[PDB]
């Protein structure tokens, strides 16, 4: 499908 | 494999530099600093940079995915536009790097759906008269698409309603008989 990363996710791979 | 695998991005990366050094070519001037297509990539980046609002004035970030290059006579931008967020000088210090990074954060993480296929890339401009946020996108007439990501954009930015964003489309901004870019879309 498409790969999606909402905002959370993304903050915690910093 | 969560442990050690990198988290890849839907779409390959290009974060630019630009200088408005009048002294140099606009060609001198911009700058390719890193390209890159895993989250992971993305951060490590982002850490080892300026925030915008620590920049010169004159000066831009762009982000646009592979391919296309951060000026809208670019076959992907020229029939396309952008949602603009202008800033007073006092939001440099309250939103200028939040908002910045939200929009980062809306183009590597896919967040306007089937729609953000029209997504091209994003700019920052650090100026003294104002700072600017914009997301290009490739086609003013697709309207359901432009309305998406204008919608998502402004949620995702935490904008209240009485605060109207504008749409212009680049052509319209290149050759503009007055003052005021005129809008395609609001939200």
């Amino acid at each position: 499908t498409r790969i999606i990363y909402d905002r959370k996710f993304l903050m915690e791979c910093r | 494999p969560e442990h050690y695998i990198k988290h890849p991005l839907q779409n390959r990366w290009a974060l630019w530099f630009f200088k408005n050094d009048k002294s140099k070519t606009w060609q001198a001037n911009l700058r390719l600093i890193s390209k890159f297509d895993t989250v992971e990539d993305f951060w490590a980046l982002y850490n080892h940079i300026q925030l915008s609002s620590n920049l010169m004035p004159g000066c831009d970030y762009s982000l646009f995915k592979d391919g296309i290059e951060p000026m809208w006579e670019d076959e992907k931008n020229k029939r396309g536009g952008r949602w603009l967020i202008t800033l007073n000088k006092q939001q440099r210090r309250s939103d200028l790097d939040r908002f910045w990074l939200e929009t980062l954060l809306c183009l590597i993480g896919e967040s306007f759906d089937d729609y953000s296929d029209d997504v091209c890339g994003a700019v920052v401009n650090v100026r003294a008269k104002g700072d600017k946020i914009a997301i290009w996108t490739t086609e003013c007439e697709n309207r359901e698409a432009v309305t998406h990501i204008g919608r998502v954009y402004k949620e995702r930015l935490g904008l209240p309603p009485k605060i109207v964003i504008g749409y212009q489309s680049h052509a319209d901004t290149a050759t503009k008989s007055g003052s005021t870019t005129k809008n395609r879309f609001v939200v």
